[PDB]
């Protein structure tokens, strides 16, 4: 999965 | 509301409490009194209001894609029927990961988004309307999935407009809002060009605006940056 | 009841797509619906139970030792005082644990004990009850306190004796009772020197009889095995 | 904290 804040 | 007769600095203080113990669940119901009380929220409460529930469904969510995983091998042909009980337990990880989203969801319209009139305020709380539309997305399946997608989509582009006008492009909530938007691009709307093109267009903007910054603003940006570096060497 | 009207077999599925999914909770909740069908429980079903209340409590525990170090660096001199907020919270977490340790108890005692006539089920659940009572002793400070650790001991203690007459010294529920009982002494019951005993006595027996054993349970009880090695080299 | 099972 990609990253998110 | 059980946190009702608690005092709004009793919530928070309990809520950092919750923090070091790793209770993000209670973390989130101590958050949730304090936002009910009606008075607006300083930037570090809204930070542990964002923490807090982002704890709670990124744990839903990682449940979820287990069981959806499971789901989806037990439908391959060879498969051996195993009955409804997979499909039974994703769909209720999936009502109480939507219950979250719901509540966070209302929160912010009732009345976060409305009192904040800040950019930093306003841009975080949108952002965060975003997410939980994006979560609720993730799992959407039926008639309404293009009007939530659609509610992500309205409530970052809202973020974004706002993020341009009134905050430096190094600004980490106006970098962490991006970063986000750019992974509902890629993950949701079916957009990787999108994605890929905010990314960095993000990155490099920053960049630009790094010698304005102290030591101190610079490693908070530089943290920010280097996750849009790492979501552009996945998808490029 | 809420597991009431689900199926015996759908709950022990369930318990371990909850597995899987790390949803220790929803684990526990379909074990204890499981057990509450008033059947006795297979190995498998026993170590779904065992495991799914050993995370959760095991959550609980280091969420209360967080708080309890937090509420005694505020009872010490220089410290400035913060109002009931800690005390409440540890208090919260410490129920809660309690509740817990009370429904695993519980089921225990209506009625899997009483039903377990083979070995292996009656000492894994005389070693559960030993357990929950050490973890209800770890938050102990009143009146009840010497008869809570007393429980834990009595069934450690039953467990043990069945154990040496019923099981070879490299059994991994014996092996496993040992380790947990020799925590007790160590922690609880500010017995050292028995606990060290205990654990050398344990690890060396077992080692004599490893010569009887296939490779795949030289495994099991080798693992367990470095456990009282580990505690030892703690200890010494 | 000591190793339990
Ligand atoms: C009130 C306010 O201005 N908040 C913005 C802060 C939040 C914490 N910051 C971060 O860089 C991290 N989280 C985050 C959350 C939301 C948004 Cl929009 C941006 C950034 C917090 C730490 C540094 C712990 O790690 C991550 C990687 C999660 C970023 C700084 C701005
Ligand atoms: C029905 C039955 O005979 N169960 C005993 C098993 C449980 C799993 N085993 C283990 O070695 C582990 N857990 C454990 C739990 C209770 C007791 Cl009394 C002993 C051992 C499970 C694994 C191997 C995953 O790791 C630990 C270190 C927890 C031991 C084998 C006997
Ligand atoms: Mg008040
Ligand atoms: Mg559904
Ligand atoms: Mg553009
Ligand atoms: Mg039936
Ligand atoms: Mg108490
Ligand atoms: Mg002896």
């Amino acid at each position: 999965f990609p990253a998110t804040v | 509301g059980a946190m009702g007769s608690m005092e709004r600095a009793s919530l928070i203080q309990k809520a950092k409490l919750a923090e070091q113990a790793e209770r993000y669940e209670d973390m989130a119901a101590f958050m949730k009194g304090a936002v009910e009380k009606g008075e607006e929220l300083s930037c570090e409460e809204r930070n542990l209001l964002s923490v807090a529930y982002k704890n709670v469904v990124g744990g839903q969510r990682a449940a979820w894609r287990v069981l959806s995983s499971i789901e989806q091998k037990s439908n391959e042909e060879g498969s051996e029927e195993k009955g409804p009980e997979v499909r039974e337990y994703r769909e209720k990880v999936e009502t109480e990961l939507q219950g979250v989203c719901d509540t966070v969801l209302g929160l912010l319209d009732s009345h976060l988004i409305k009192e904040a009139g800040d950019a930093e305020s306003r841009v975080f709380y949108l952002k965060m309307k975003g997410d939980y539309y994006r979560y609720l997305a993730e799992v959407a399946t039926g008639d309404d999935k293009k009007r939530i997608i659609d509610s992500a989509r309205s409530a970052y582009q809202e973020a974004m407009d706002i993020s341009k006008k009134e905050m430096p492009p190094t600004n980490p909530i106006r970098l962490g809002l991006a970063l986000n938007f750019s992974v509902f691009h890629y993950e949701i709307a079916n957009s990787p060009e999108e994605a890929i093109s905010l990314a960095k267009t993000t990155f490099d903007e920053a960049m630009a605006d790094l010698h304005t910054l102290s030591e101190d603003s610079y490693k908070d940006s530089t943290l920010i940056m280097q996750l849009l570096r790492d979501n552009l060497t996945l998808w490029t």
